[PDB]
C-alpha cells in the first residue's frame, strides 16, 4: 500500500521515530534516555554538576536522579564526588559527572576502571 | 572487642571535646536529681 | 519530632538518614555505633504486610548531615551497605517486639566534627540512667506533626530536629495503649499535667533516644524509635526499642560477621 509509517504501530513511552518502513525507535525528550533493559521506557541522564530532577506531578515530592547523583536542594540531582567523599576507591581517583574513574595497580600502565573500585 | 567500655565515644567534637555546652544540655542533667 | 527545635551542628554526630534511591527521599534514622556499624529500627527495612523489603542497594547511609534535603559536600559522607541484619526475632506479626536491625557498611567511616559514633550502654548504665522522670533526648527529620489528614505545620523540617522527652514508668505506658508492651520497649514522654510536650513521629523511626551520663560526661543510646499511636497526642507516649535489653544480640553479630 505504501508506505507504512511504523510508529502507528508502536508503543514508545514518549515518542517513536521511523527507521525503516517496516522499523522504528522509541526516543525521549532532551535530558532522558530509553532504558537499556527497557527500551520502550525513558529514565533521566545528567552529565554536568547538577540537572533538574525527575518529578512525577501525580504525587507531591516523589523524585528521581541518575546513578551517581543524589537529590537536593531545589529538587536538582547534584553530583556525588566519590573520590571527595571516599570509601568508592582505593587507588586514584577522578570524579565524573554519575560515576567516577578508579586507576587500581601498581603494576605497569595502570588499569582506569569505571564506577567500580580496586 | 565491641561493647568493652573502653571505645572513645559519646564525647561531641564540637561540645563535651572543646568544654562547649549544648543550648537543653542541662535540662537532661536538672533531670537527675530526684525528689526526696 | 513533633515540639522540638533546630538542632545545633554537631549536636548528635552519631545521627544517621537512611536514604533510598528510588525515589529520592528519606527513608528513616539510624545512628552510628561504630566506624562500620550503624544502628536502626527493623521495621524501617522490613513489614511484610505492606510488603516493605529494603536490601542493600535500595539506599543510602548518610552520616554528618544536618540540613534534611541540602547535599552537604564536605560535611556530610555517604557510606555503602555491605549487608543489614535484621533480628531473627523480630514480631512484625503483632507488636513490632526487637525492632531493631544493624548495618555493617561497606567501609569505615571518617570520624570528623560531624561524625562519631555514640556509646551503648552496658549493665550499670542501663541501671542507673532508664528511669522514670530522667530525661532522654531524640533527634531526627521526620513529620513536624501527626499530618496525614488536615493539620496547620511545616510538615518536613528544613533542619535536624530535637526534643528531650522523660521515661515514663512501666504501667503508665502500660496502660495508654491496648497494645501488648514488652521488656524490649520502653516508652517516653510527657503526661498531660506537665504541660510541656514533644514526641517523635513518621519518618523519625532508626532515630536515637540518649541520654548524657551524669558521670563520664558520654552520651549513650538508651533506645531506638520504634513505634507509637498518632504523635504527641494526649496520653500517649511513643515507644522506643530498649537497646540494652537486645545488647547480646548487637554484640553478637558485629562479632560474629567482624568489626
Ligand atoms: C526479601 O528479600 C530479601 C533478599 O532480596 C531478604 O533479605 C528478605 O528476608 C526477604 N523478605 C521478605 C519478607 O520477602
Ligand atoms: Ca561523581
Ligand atoms: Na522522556
Ligand atoms: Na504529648
Amino acid at each position: 500500500v505504501e508506505p507504512v509509517d511504523p510508529c502507528f504501530r508502536a508503543n514508545c513511552e514518549y515518542q517513536c521515530q521511523p527507521l525503516d518502513q517496516t522499523s522504528y525507535l522509541c526516543v525521549c525528550a532532551e535530558g532522558f534516555a530509553p532504558i537499556p533493559h527497557e527500551p520502550h521506557r525513558c529514565q533521566m541522564f545528567c552529565n554536568q554538576t547538577a540537572c533538574p530532577a525527575d518529578c512525577d506531578p501525580n504525587t507531591q515530592a516523589s523524585c528521581e536522579c541518575p546513578e551517581g547523583y543524589i537529590l537536593d536542594d531545589g529538587f536538582i540531582c547534584t553530583d556525588i564526588d566519590e573520590c571527595e567523599n571516599g570509601g568508592f576507591c582505593s587507588g586514584v581517583c577522578h570524579n565524573l559527572p554519575g560515576t567516577f574513574e578508579c586507576i587500581c595497580g601498581p603494576d605497569s600502565a595502570l588499569a582506569g576502571q569505571i564506577g567500580t573500585d580496586c | 572487642t565491641f561493647g568493652s567500655g573502653e571505645a572513645d565515644c559519646g564525647l561531641r567534637p564540637l561540645f563535651e571535646k572543646k568544654s562547649l555546652e549544648d543550648k537543653t544540655e542541662r535540662e537532661l542533667l536538672e533531670s537527675y536529681i530526684d525528689g526526696r | 519530632i513533633v515540639e522540638g527545635s533546630d538542632a545545633e551542628i554537631g549536636m548528635s554526630p552519631w545521627q544517621v538518614m537512611l536514604f533510598r534511591k528510588s525515589p529520592q527521599e528519606l527513608l528513616c534514622g539510624a545512628s552510628l555505633i561504630s566506624d562500620r556499624w550503624v544502628l536502626t529500627a527493623a521495621h524501617c527495612l522490613l513489614y511484610p504486610p505492606w510488603d516493605k523489603n529494603f536490601i542493600e542497594n535500595d539506599l543510602l547511609v548518610r552520616i554528618g548531615k544536618h540540613s534534611r534535603t541540602r547535599y552537604e559536600r564536605n560535611i556530610e559522607k555517604i557510606s555503602m551497605l555491605e549487608k543489614i541484619y535484621i533480628h531473627p526475632r523480630y514480631n512484625w506479626r503483632e507488636n513490632l517486639d526487637r525492632d531493631i536491625a544493624l548495618m555493617k557498611l561497606k567501609k569505615p567511616v571518617a570520624f570528623s566534627d560531624y561524625i562519631h559514633p555514640v556509646c551503648l550502654p552496658d549493665r550499670e548504665t542501663a541501671a542507673s540512667l532508664l528511669q522514670a522522670g530522667y530525661k532522654g533526648r531524640v533527634t531526627g527529620w521526620g513529620n513536624l506533626k501527626e499530618t496525614w489528614t488536615a493539620n496547620v505545620g511545616k510538615g518536613q523540617p528544613s533542619v535536624l530536629q530535637v526534643v528531650n522527652l522523660p521515661i515514663v514508668e512501666r504501667p503508665v505506658c502500660k496502660d495508654s495503649t491496648r497494645i501488648r508492651i514488652t521488656d524490649n520497649m520502653f516508652c517516653a514522654g510527657y503526661k498531660p499535667d506537665e504541660g510541656k510536650r514533644g514526641d517523635a513521629c513518621e519518618g523519625d523511626s532508626g532515630g536515637p533516644f540518649v541520654m548524657k551520663s551524669p558521670f563520664n560526661n558520654r552520651w549513650y543510646q538508651m533506645g531506638i524509635v520504634s513505634w507509637g499511636e498518632g504523635c504527641d497526642r494526649d496520653g500517649k507516649y511513643g515507644f522506643y526499642t530498649h537497646v540494652f535489653r537486645l545488647k547480646k544480640w548487637i554484640q553478637k553479630v558485629i562479632d560474629q560477621f567482624g568489626e
